[PDB]
RNA sequence: AAACUUUCAACAACGGAUCUCUUGGUUCUCGCAUCGAUGAAGAACGCAGCGAAAUGCGAUACGUAAUGUGAAUUGCAGAAUUCCGUGAAUCAUCGAAUCUUUGAACGCACAUUGCGCCCCUUGGUAUUCCAGGGGGCAUGCCUGUUUGAGCGUCAUUU
RNA sequence: CGUGGAGGUCAGUGACGAAGCCUAGACCGUAAGGUCGGGUCGAACGGCCUCUAGUGCAGAUCUUGGUGGUAGUAGCAAAUAUUCAAAUGAGAACUUUGAAGACUGAAGUGGGGAAAGGUUCCACGUCAACAGCAGUUGGACGUGGGUUAGUCGAUCCUAAGAGAUGGGGAAGCUCCGUUUCAAAGGCCUGAUUUUAUGCAGGCCACCAUCGAAAGGGAAUCCGGUUAAGAUUCCGGAACCUGG
RNA sequence: GUCGAAUUUGGGUAUAGGGGCGAAAGACUAAUCGAACCAUCUAGUAGCUGGUUCCUGCCGAAGUUUCCCUCAGGAUAGCAG
RNA sequence: AUAUUGGCGAGAGACCGAUAGCGAACAAGUACAGUGAUGGAAAGAUGAAAAGAACUUUGAAAAGAGAGUGAAAAAGUACGUGAAAUUGUUGAAAGGGAAGGGCAUUUGAUCAGACA
C-alpha cells in the first residue's frame, strides 16, 4: 500500500462495505480535502472492502498521507 | 464401474445453501429447501422427527425476544422509569 | 423411558460374521456400527427400566398398626429394654420417667436443656453429640450427610413453647400423647427407647 | 474519560449534533494510532461516549414528538404501549364490566348480601 | 433446623449458588471479623474486605503476619496482602492468596458509603 | 509495523513460552488422532453392501 | 469456483478467519479448561461444504 | 554351560480398572400464565486493546441510558480522578433506546448483495438524466370515506 | 457367604494414615469367603440386629475399551535413470546452484479456462507431527501480505420447463392451470398561459415473474509494471452508452 | 469391436417408490433393486439357534397314556419335590 | 373442582455416580459422515497454593545429570489412586516332539507356633 502512496499519487483506504464508489469519492472529498480523479475497489477475502482512490495531479498523496498520522 | 470410476463423475451440486434455515438443504430444481422447506410460509417438521425437532427448536438460538419476556412479566410489562432513593 | 432407544438401529442380520444385535447405521463419526438398544450394550437401556407404578407405600391395618404402638409404649417401661438400646438409664430415679408438668411451659432452649439434665437424662444427651460421623456410603452427595443417636424423647399433653425450646438440641425429639409415632417409639423397629413424660401426658395416656 | 450522560442532557439540541462530530474525527485519529502501536486501550471509551451522545440525541427527539401527539388518538405505533400481542388484543377494562341495562338492574336490585350464621 | 420453604438445604444448590456468584454477590462472601480492639470501638463483628483495610494473619503458615490488602481478587475468593508474600527461585516475589474469614482486620478504610455501612449495623463510631 | 510476536509480548507471553506453549497444543492434538485411528479402524472396514468378488 | 457469488465468497471469508489457532494468553486464565482449538478446519481434510 | 522358553517376586513400562470425589442427569411434589405484522422462532454475517469457539450483542455491536449496591477487572497491559463520590464493576436490577442482511417476511425478485416506482430534502450551469440523504410502495377481510359502473331501477322534467 | 443403598446400635475405626491396589508371607472356614503382616497410597469407613435392589459371570460369531502371538515378517518391484562437485547444515541417495546423462515430443509430463476446492497462490520464519525411506525441502507448521474494470463476465432477453394472479377442487397439507369464462392498464400530447395539469379526441390490448457465466448481446487496444494482481494498475491511442 | 452416424459428450430440463425409465437383461433408479433410501409404528412376531452370573447340605426324574391342521409344539395322566 | 414428558420459577429423594445418569457433567446436537431426509460420538480429577523447575554442565535440540519448589515429584501441565492383559531388566529354578493337574515323599527357600 505505502509503495503506491509514495509513488503513484494513490490513497489506500479501508471502506465499509456498503458503501459504492459514489459515496466514497465524495467522503474522500469532504473528510480530507482532496480531488479524485478515480476509485477502484475491491473486496478483500477476510470480508473487508479496500478502495484504491487516485487524488489529482494538483495534490500529493504523501503529502496528505502523513498529515492524519501514518506515513 | 458402479463404484470408484463413476465417483470421479460427481461434480455437480443438487443441493445449495437455503435462506431461512442456511442448512444446504435446498434443492436447485425443485426449488424447494428439504430441511425447512421453504418456500413454505410453514416450517417443515414431523412428529416422526423427534430428533429432528430438539435440533431446531426454540431456545436453540440466540432468543433476541423472548429471552426478556419472563424478567418483562414478573414487574407487570412496566413503562416510564425508577427514580431514585439515595446514596 | 426414552433412554437408551432414540436411536435409529437395525441388526445387520448374518453373513458379515459379528453378532446379530442391533448395529447403529451410518459412518464417519465412531459411534456408527456398535451395538444398540440392548441391556447388553453400552448406552442401550438397562433390563426392566424401572418405573414410577412400583408400589410405594403400604397398608396396614389400623387396628394392627395400633396393636405396634401399644407394644411400644409398654416397652418404654421395662428398663431392661432400654439400656439394649443404649439409652445410659443407670442414673435416672426410676422408670418410667415423669416429670412435673412445667416443663411443657419453658420457653428457651438453655433453659429446656438445663432441666433434661437435671432430670438425669444428659448421659445420654451426651451420647449424641459425640457420635456424629460422616455416612459411609453414596449418601453423602444425597443429603444424608451427617449421622448419628437419638436421646430422649419427651411426652407433652399441651404445647406451650417446648416442642420450640428442644427441638435444637441434638437428637432430642418430642411429641403429643395424642401422637405417638411408632417410628420415634421404635426405632429399627428396636423397642424401649428412653421417654420422657409430663404429668399431664401421663395421666391423658390412660 | 468519557463523557457523562447528564451532563449532556443540559445541552441543546445543536451542541450535541457538533459534539458528536468531535468524537468521530476522535476515532479517525485513535485508529490511525492503533496500526502504528501494539496496543490502543484509549480507543475504547472514545467509542462508548459515541453511543452516550447518540442516546441522548435520541432521547430527546422521542420526547419532543410525544409532545405533539399528547392528549389526542393515533399516536405512532412505536411511541404506544409494547405489552404482548395478546395483551393488546385484549378488551380494555371499560369493554369488561359492559353489562345489559337488564341485568344492571338485575345487580343493582339482587346484589350479593354480606351475612353471618350467630343467632 | 431449616424452617422456611423458600430455602434450599440441596448440596447440589450450594456449591451452584457459590461458585457462580457474581463479584456484586461475592463481596458479601469475602467478609473478615473485626479484632477485639475494633469490635469494642465499632460494636460490629465482621465487614466485607476492602482493598485499603490493614489486617493481620490469624491462621496458616503466615499466622501472625499483618499488612494492608494490595488487590481484592474475587474470581478466587482470595485477598493478597503486601507483606505477606512468596519469592519464586530466580527472584520474582509473589503473593499469598488468602481468604479473608482467617484474617482480622485492624484498621478500616472509611469513607461516606463505608460509614453508612456501619451506621445501618448498629455501631456508634468515634 | 508491530511485528505480531511483539503483539504477544504486550499480551502477557513470551516469546519463550510461545514455543513451550505451542508445542504443548501442537502435540496434544495427536492424542486427538491417536485416539481417533485406534478405535476407528476396529468397525470402519464393516460395509453394507460388499459383493465379494467369487465365492466357491 | 474461480467466478463466484457474493454469498459463497462472504462464507469463505468467516472459514478463512477461524483458521487460526488458540491465542497463547487464554490458557493462562483462572479456570480454563481449554487446552488446544478443537475446530481447527483444513483443506486438506474436511472440506466445509460450502 | 550360555542363549532361548516357561513360572514367580522386585523395580520400571504400555494401559486406564479400582477406590474416593462431583457447578450434570433423572424422577416425584408445589406455584405461575407470558411468542409474533409495535415483525416472533430460526438463519446468515459481524462486534473485543490483545478471542478461534462457548456465553453476550448489533455499525449506539462482550454493550448505550436508567436504577440499586458502594471500589474494582485481573492472563497481561491499562485506566486512574472514577475513589468522604451523580461513582469502579465480565456486578446485580432493568421501566428508556439501538437493533446490520434476512426470516410468517410484505415493492418485485432471489443459485443475483439483481430491478423498480412514489413523495420530501441536497448537490452537480436540471419539473424530464445522474448521484447522496430521510419517509414509503404485500395479500385477504371488516367499519367508514371519496370517486364511480349497470335501460338493475324509481322519479324529474323539457 | 458376598455386593450397592436405608433404619437402628457399637458415645466403632481413621492424616499417629480411611478406601483401594500389589504381596510362591501367616491364620480361620467342608466351601462361597473372612482375619492379620509388609509394601505403595492419601479421606473416608466398617462390625452386628434389621430394610430394600439396576445384587455375584468364563463363554452369548456378546457390548465398549485396551492389548497380544503372527513379525522386525508379508511387502514398500508399473510409468526407461541417474551421476560428480560445490553451497547450506549438527546431520544430504533426496534441499539449492553449476556440470553432465536422459525423458514427456507438442492428441505434451507444456501454455490457459469450465464444474469443483477455498487461500492450497506469495514471502519470511520453524522441522514435534504429516509427506507408508530421509528431509535443512513441502500443497505441512506459525505469522503475514495479496484479487483494482463504463468495455471481460454476471446483471438484461428468451429456449425446453418452472410459477403466482383471477378462478376451479380438496376434511386439509395443497392440486389444476398460465391468459386461462376477469370491470386485469398507462400512454401520447392537444386543451392552461388564474397553475399547473383539469378536462380533452385518439389511441395500443402483447395483460406477472422465473428460467443459459457454452445460446442472443452496446462498447479496449498496444507497451510497461509485482515477492504474489492486470484486456482492471501506469503511460499512451481509441470506443460505446445516458444526459 | 466400432469409429460420420439409431455417434460421442458438457450444462439446463421433465419423469419418484407398488412409482419412474427400459432397442427388454427383471435391466437401471447415488457401491442399495424380484420393490430404493431415511425416521416412526417397533423392544414387530418366532412352537426355531445361542446365552443365562455364588457355595454347600437333603431329595431326585422323563423320553410313556389320551386329545389336538397334532408329528422340532402344547393340554392331560404317570414318575418327582 | 379436572388435565399437563412444553414454558417460567421453586423445593425434594431408600434414584445414577463419568462404559452408569439425558445423545450431551467438558467450546454436545458439538467434531464428523451423506446429494439429501437424516445420522451423531469421544472427552471429568496436579497441589492448600504455580510455588509449572532459576542456576550449572554434556548434547544441534528434545531431554538427560545435579541443585532447586512442595507435606509428597512413589503428584512434573503425558499430571489423584494407577489394577489386568502385555512388556524390559535383575535374581531364582526348570527344560530329550508341548505345557499345565492329582496322590506321595526327598531336596532346596520360607514360616510361625511353641516351648521354656
Amino acid at each position: 500500500a505505502m509503495k503506491k502512496v509514495e509513488d503513484g499519487n494513490i490513497l489506500v483506504f479501508q471502506v465499509s462495505m456498503k458503501a459504492n464508489k459514489y459515496q466514497i469519492k465524495k467522503a474522500v472529498k469532504e473528510l480530507y480535502e482532496v480531488d479524485v480523479l478515480k476509485v477502484n475497489t475491491l473486496v478483500r477475502p477476510n470480508g473487508t472492502k479496500k478502495a484504491y482512490v487516485r487524488l489529482t495531479a494538483d495534490y500529493d498523496a504523501l503529502d496528505i498521507a502523513n498529515r492524519i498520522g501514518y506515513i | 464401474g458402479k463404484g470408484t470410476p463413476s465417483f470421479g463423475k460427481r461434480h455437480n451440486k443438487s443441493h445449495t445453501l437455503c435462506n431461512r434455515c442456511g442448512r444446504r438443504s435446498f434443492h436447485v430444481q425443485k426449488k424447494t429447501c428439504s430441511s425447512c422447506g421453504y418456500p413454505a410460509a410453514k416450517t417443515r417438521s414431523y412428529n416422526w422427527g423427534a430428533k429432528a425437532k430438539r435440533r431446531h427448536t426454540t431456545g436453540t438460538g440466540r432468543m433476541r425476544y423472548l429471552k426478556h419476556v419472563s424478567r418483562r412479566f414478573k414487574n407487570g410489562f412496566q413503562t416510564g422509569s425508577a427514580s431514585k432513593a439515595s446514596a | 423411558e426414552k433412554a437408551g432407544h432414540q436411536t435409529s438401529a437395525e441388526s445387520w442380520g448374518t453373513g458379515r460374521a459379528v453378532a446379530r444385535i442391533p448395529r447403529v447405521g451410518g459412518g464417519g463419526t465412531g459411534r456408527s456400527g456398535q451395538g444398540a438398544f440392548g441391556n447388553m450394550c453400552r448406552g442401550g437401556r438397562m433390563f426392566a427400566p424401572t418405573k414410577t407404578w412400583r408400589k410405594w407405600n403400604v397398608k396396614v391395618n389400623h387396628n394392627e398398626k395400633r396393636y405396634a404402638t401399644a407394644s411400644a409404649i409398654a416397652a418404654t417401661a421395662v428398663a431392661s429394654l432400654v439400656l439394649a438400646r443404649g439409652h445410659r438409664v443407670e442414673k435416672i430415679p426410676e422408670i418410667p420417667l415423669v416429670v412435673s408438668t412445667d416443663l411443657e411451659s419453658i420457653q428457651k432452649t438453655k433453659e429446656a436443656v438445663a432441666a433434661l439434665k437435671a432430670v438425669g437424662a444428659h448421659s445420654d444427651l451426651l451420647k449424641v453429640l459425640k457420635s456424629k460421623k460422616l455416612r459411609a456410603g453414596k449418601g453423602k452427595y444425597r443429603n444424608r450427610r451427617w449421622t448419628q443417636r437419638r436421646g430422649p424423647l419427651v411426652v407433652y399433653a399441651e404445647d406451650n413453647g417446648i416442642v420450640k425450646a428442644l427441638r435444637n438440641v441434638p437428637g432430642v425429639e418430642t411429641a403429643n400423647v395424642a401422637s405417638l409415632n411408632l417410628l420415634q417409639l421404635a426405632p429399627g423397629a428396636h423397642l424401649g427407647r428412653f421417654v420422657i413424660w409430663t404429668e399431664a401426658a401421663f395421666t391423658k395416656l390412660d | 474519560a468519557g463523557v457523562k450522560a447528564y451532563e449532556l442532557r443540559t445541552k441543546s439540541k445543536e451542541q450535541l449534533a457538533s459534539q458528536l462530530v468531535d468524537l468521530k474525527k476522535e476515532l479517525a485519529e485513535l485508529k490511525v494510532q492503533k496500526l502504528s502501536r501494539p496496543s490502543l486501550p484509549k480507543i475504547k471509551t472514545v467509542r462508548k461516549s459515541i453511543a452516550c451522545v447518540l442516546t441522548v440525541i435520541n432521547e430527546q427527539q422521542r420526547e419532543a414528538v410525544r409532545q405533539l401527539y399528547k392528549g389526542k388518538k393515533y399516536q405512532p405505533k412505536d411511541l404506544r404501549a409494547k405489552k404482548t400481542r395478546a395483551l393488546r388484543r385484549a378488551l380494555t377494562k371499560f369493554e369488561a364490566s359492559q353489562v345489559t341495562e337488564k341485568q344492571r338492574k338485575k345487580q343493582i336490585a339482587f346484589p350479593q348480601r354480606k351475612y353471618a350464621i350467630k343467632a | 433446623a431449616k424452617q422456611s420453604l423458600d430455602v434450599s438445604s440441596d448440596r447440589r444448590k450450594a456449591r451452584k449458588a457459590y461458585f457462580t456468584a457474581p463479584s456484586s454477590q461475592r463481596r458479601v462472601l469475602l467478609s473478615a471479623p473485626l479484632s477485639k480492639e475494633l469490635r469494642a470501638q465499632y460494636g460490629i463483628k465482621a465487614l466485607p474486605i476492602r482493598r485499603d483495610d490493614e489486617v493481620l494473619v490469624v491462621r496458616g503458615s503466615k499466622k501472625g503476619q499483618e499488612g494492608k490488602i494490595s488487590s481484592v481478587y474475587r474470581l478466587k475468593f482470595a485477598v493478597q496482602v503486601d507483606k505477606v508474600t512468596k519469592e519464586k527461585v530466580n527472584g520474582a516475589s509473589v503473593p499469598i492468596n488468602l481468604h479473608p474469614s482467617k484474617l482480622v482486620i485492624t484498621k478500616l478504610h472509611l469513607d461516606k458509603d463505608r460509614k453508612a455501612l456501619i451506621q445501618r449495623k448498629g455501631g456508634k463510631l468515634e | 509495523t508491530i511485528t505480531a510476536a511483539d503483539r504477544r509480548m504486550v499480551s502477557g507471553v513470551t516469546e519463550k513460552q510461545y514455543k513451550k506453549g505451542m508445542k504443548k497444543m501442537q502435540q496434544l492434538e495427536k492424542n486427538a488422532i491417536n485416539t481417533q485411528i485406534r478405535r476407528e479402524i476396529k468397525r470402519v472396514n464393516f460395509q453394507t453392501h460388499y459383493r465379494d468378488e467369487l465365492l466357491q | 469456483a474461480a467466478q463466484k457469488s457474493f454469498r459463497i465468497k462472504q462464507k469463505m471469508a468467516k472459514a478463512k478467519k477461524q483458521n487460526r489457532p488458540l491465542p497463547q494468553w487464554i490458557r493462562l486464565r483462572t479456570n480454563n479448561t481449554i487446552r488446544y482449538n478443537a475446530k481447527r478446519r483444513n483443506w486438506r481434510r474436511t472440506k466445509m461444504n460450502i
